[PDB]
């Protein structure tokens, strides 16, 4: 919010600093406009852990 | 603490043992290789995922 | 029986009253608007979906 800055793992790969990113990330909107992505590794969901 | 689904599996199984999965899943989310926007790689990437 | 989550919710809704789910999601597909190969509404109707 209001800076707009990738912070992390994507703070590497849309500013060029790296090329692949193997991690278990989300694919989401905002997240696929700037850089691409491939195919879900696996099909999950928001879980509660108590 | 609502987090990730295989996540939360996975504290399950590992054995302090105090951790629950309960409900089910609350969404749909793709864990995707976060590849440049035109990568140099995706391409032989998404076959080679699926 | 099996079928899918959203099939089984709207069965429980109504009012005879006698069928439970169980468990959570096995896995996580999707539904959507499809077209044949060569059909020119593919593209637009998949942005009319978003």
């Amino acid at each position: 919010a209001d800076t707009k800055i990738w912070n992390g793992m994507v703070g590497e790969l849309v500013y060029g600093k790296a090329d692949i990113a193997i991690a278990p990330l989300t694919i989401t909107l905002v997240r696929e406009e700037v850089i691409d992505f491939s195919k879900p590794f696996m099909s999950l969901g928001i879980s509660i852990m108590i | 603490y609502l987090l990730e689904s295989t996540m939360n599996e996975y504290i399950e199984q590992r054995k302090p043992c105090d951790t629950m999965k309960v409900g089910g899943n609350l969404d749909s989310k793709g864990y995707g290789i976060a590849t440049p926007k035109g990568s140099s790689l995706g391409t032989p990437v998404n076959l080679a995922v699926l």
